[PDB]
């Protein structure tokens, strides 16, 4: 019902749906399409756009930056987020050391043609760096005005709490969000681990791959369609996943879920996405889309949200048979 | 002798684009959006290029200044083609530009400037 | 026509030189040849904006000539056109 | 008079082109046409301050001509005035 | 076995071998040679380069800076370190006062033509300045983005711990490394004092003069070769050291060590260097080299490292007869 929500407990208001750029921008789709996708989204009230240095060797950031400059949107109306970790082949070009966080964010900013991002993310945890160093770097780039807030991605709740306590120990800035994978076939962390952090230290969740790369859409119910992500060069791993025995077992369940969708009056993707937004602990879902049709459809997930009754949810849990042990 | 009658004349237009586009390509190479066997060096900027490289060496046999405008318009090419399978030859990619001078064979205003120069060496 | 043709020549010619003369630079203000074009024109016509200049020596040599050649180039077809006005102006006078 | 009239023409003309060529820009150094005027004059007269230049391609094309046209423009009424001094100078000599 | 290791416990990864610029760059060798040395090293995976304001009155920094700009290497793939202390003849141009640390690092940066160094070092301790002032200056230059980390050089472990506790007291940044001399005839500090600091506060060691200025190479086994460092104008002190009675006594032992080398299948320099890397407490060894041959040979030390068995080490201790009292 509420289209805008706070990222965790920070004062930053993001749209419950955001558009990502992985695989697509600079890669699978044309820049014309990219611009169309972004305009469509922006005009529909989506203010959150996620990217990363690693995406397309940096091309994604360039394209996203290009569009923002061309459309001439007000920077204050946007919320750009970017992730740092893999910034090159050199030893010193990856990880969360002070050296890379600074050099990496500075480089991404250059590609984005922006003075700063609203939230910078540690793309994944780094065991080779002390937490204090990392929190100091994030805090540094924020005081330097290169970022407004910082978050973690793929961190255990233990590491998130470590960062938080380290921050309190040295009077630094705590992270305000965690970017966790979350969809019907991947629900352990967002439903068990993260909730406590939300109520304890205000850390919120910004989940990715709501459709499991398109698996949960239902487009694979009978083989690998042409031009689908699974068919792209470089995504054989996705193809394997879909054709595997578990891949089959999964598809068999989407068939069961379709009925749920029909009852709710929506489409499977709309349900899968609205599903992700049923818990308060989730601030936003980062959508993926390779064409305008997909995006225009997916945003409809907002209308489904009010119908996800306890009954409907329980029913879904039964069909999936994988509700995480509380 | 281009404008010999019309037929052997339009054989000139097929030399124009083979230049007014040979140039067009030579510049798109330096483009950032298009850039040991790679540190030096199949590829379009090598495709439509030779698509005329031999096209030149054709009339190259079919002396004088106006003619040297086609010799050097292909010399630097086969020069680096020739060794160290694994800043020389640099003086030859930058000499590919001279190819623009091949225009004088159809630009009277241009060739006019030609003598206007030698007839002014003492001035320059 | 002649004026433009010459320029076009001097330009494509000088833009290329200044490039392969800056190519090796941690500052080269010339992304590529098509980029230098702007510099070429601005230099030959003696405007001298400054929003693009050679930093190396090779480039500054190249540029030196580019300035000189600029004058000579323009100062050829122009005089004619000058006379054509010289006439027409007083003719209808 | 002619000199000024022409300029005025080339100016209002070129200031407008460079504008509708930069209009769509997150950097356009031309708030509006009346603004470009300054650029127009400075370019045509080959001063080239730099405190205002085209950043897009359209603008740099427009500007290229603006530089060329600048020469031609001035180099028309001037020669006359040149002669008028050529005379008077030696007459009273 | 591991070519890259963390500097102390920071998140900064340096190659276990780094190339220094003392005596050579701007001084004994030509810039052509300097460029050749650096290229050779960089291409071989070495990412660490040490220099100092004091070297060649600043020329070394200039040359190093020139090479980096000419080769156009990615700054993020390099780790430049520089040392500060002796920056001029004027009273206020030396020491670790806030005034000199800032002015000195800023000057070195200008000579290096770099926006910053990865690690700035206090070339030696300064009894005339309070520790708090020094730690505040180092922390300042780091927040100012002129350096990524800071270290100490030639400091007792007591002073290193003072800096560390002072840092914790005022919420400043602790040093992450100590640049100590270390070779077979100079082993007290690196083997006794520093280890505790490594396990207690994560401070690592980046040792210098692994060959004792070339003494441990064996090139002086029978006199002072021509063009050798000992023969340079300004290094009579080195010449004295080599011809002294102790100098003789030393050379006599290298002869004994040669056999060890032969057994290991390597050269004396390769052994002397690999020796230095046998303890975890040592993050990296800064190599010196006046020509390409020397550098190409020395890097071979990596292959020897796996052969330094307890037996071999004990044997060496016996020959040197100077293992520091635990
Ligand atoms: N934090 C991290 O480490 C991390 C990791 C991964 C992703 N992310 C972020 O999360 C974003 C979303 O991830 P995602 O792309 O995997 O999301 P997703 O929602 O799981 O998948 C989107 C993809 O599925 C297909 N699809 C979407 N809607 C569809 C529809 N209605 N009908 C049919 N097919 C449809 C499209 O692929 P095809 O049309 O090509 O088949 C589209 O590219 C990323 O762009 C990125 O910003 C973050
Ligand atoms: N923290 C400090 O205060 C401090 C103090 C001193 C040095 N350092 C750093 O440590 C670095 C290394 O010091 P260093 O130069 O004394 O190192 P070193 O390894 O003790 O000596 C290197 C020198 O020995 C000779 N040599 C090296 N390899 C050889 C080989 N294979 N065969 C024969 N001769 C060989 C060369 O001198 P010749 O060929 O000229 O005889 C070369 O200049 C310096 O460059 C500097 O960056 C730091």
């Amino acid at each position: 019902l509420q289209f805008y929500r706070n990222l965790g407990k920070s004062g930053l208001r993001v749209s419950c749906l955001g558009l990502g750029t992985w695989v697509t921008f600079g890669g699978q789709i044309t820049d014309e399409m990219a611009e169309h996708l972004m305009t469509l989204a922006y005009d529909n009230g989506i203010n959150l756009f996620d990217t990363a240095e690693v995406y397309a060797a940096g091309k994604a950031e360039v394209v996203l930056g290009n569009i923002i400059k061309k459309k001439g949107w007000r920077r204050s109306s946007l919320v750009i987020t970017t992730k740092i970790f893999w910034g090159g082949k050199a030893e010193t070009e990856r990880g969360l050391s002070r050296k890379h966080i600074i050099e990496g964010l500075k480089a991404s900013l250059e590609r984005l043609q922006l003075e700063y991002v609203d939230v910078v993310f540690a793309n994944r945890p780094d065991p080779n760096t002390p937490m204090e160093e990392t929190v100091r770097a994030m805090t540094h780039v924020i005081n330097q005005g290169m970022a407004m807030y910082w978050g973690t991605s793929r961190w255990s709740s233990m590491e998130i709490m470590e960062a938080y306590s380290v921050a309190r120990q040295f009077n630094l800035i705590p992270p305000i969000c965690e970017q966790a994978e979350y969809h019907m076939f991947q629900r352990e962390k967002v439903e068990v681990q993260l909730p406590e952090l939300f109520h304890k230290i205000g850390v919120g969740a910004m989940t990715w791959s709501p459709l499991a790369c398109g698996i949960v859409s239902g487009k694979y119910d009978s083989g690998i369609p042409p031009y689908s992500r699974a068919s792209l060069k470089g995504y054989q791993w996705l193809k394997d996943k879909i054709l595997s025995e578990e891949g089959r077992r999964q598809q068999a369940k989407l068939k069961e879920l379709q009925a749920i969708a029909e009852r709710l009056g929506c489409t499977l993707p709309q349900l899968a996405i609205a599903w992700c937004l049923r818990n308060e602990g989730v601030s936003s879902v980062l959508l993926g889309a390779s064409n305008a049709e997909q995006l225009m459809e997916n945003i409809g997930a907002i209308q489904v949200l009010p119908k996800l009754s306890s009954s409907i949810v329980h029913e879904i849990d039964s069909i999936l048979g994988n509700k995480p042990y509380s | 002798y281009p404008e010999s009658s019309g037929p052997a004349r339009i054989i000139a237009i097929v030399s124009v684009m083979v230049i007014l586009i040979s140039i067009v390509s030579f510049c798109l190479e330096t483009l950032p959006i298009f850039r040991f066997h790679t540190y030096s060096q199949t590829d379009p900027f090598f495709i439509v290029e030779t698509l005329c490289i031999i096209w030149w060496s054709f009339e190259f046999l079919v002396t004088n200044i106006m003619n040297i405008i086609d010799i050097v318009a292909i010399i630097p090419y086969y020069v680096t083609i020739f060794s160290n399978k694994s800043r020389v030859v640099q003086i030859f990619r930058i000499m590919r530009i001279l190819r623009i001078f091949k225009l004088s064979r159809h630009s009277k205003g241009l060739q006019i400037l030609g003598q206007t120069l030698k007839a002014s060496m003492r001035e320059l | 026509g002649l004026l433009i043709f010459f320029l076009f020549i001097g330009v494509i010619l000088f833009s290329s030189a200044v490039y392969f003369a800056e190519a090796d630079e941690r500052d080269s203000q010339f992304p590529s040849i098509p980029d230098a074009f702007w510099w070429a024109v601005v230099s030959m016509t003696t405007v001298g904006y400054g929003d693009m200049v050679p930093t190396t020596i090779g480039g500054k040599i190249v540029g030196s000539l580019c300035a000189i050649a600029g004058v000579l180039t323009i100062a050829l077809p122009v005089p004619v056109i000058v006379s054509n006005f010289n006439y027409f102006y007083h003719r209808e006078t």
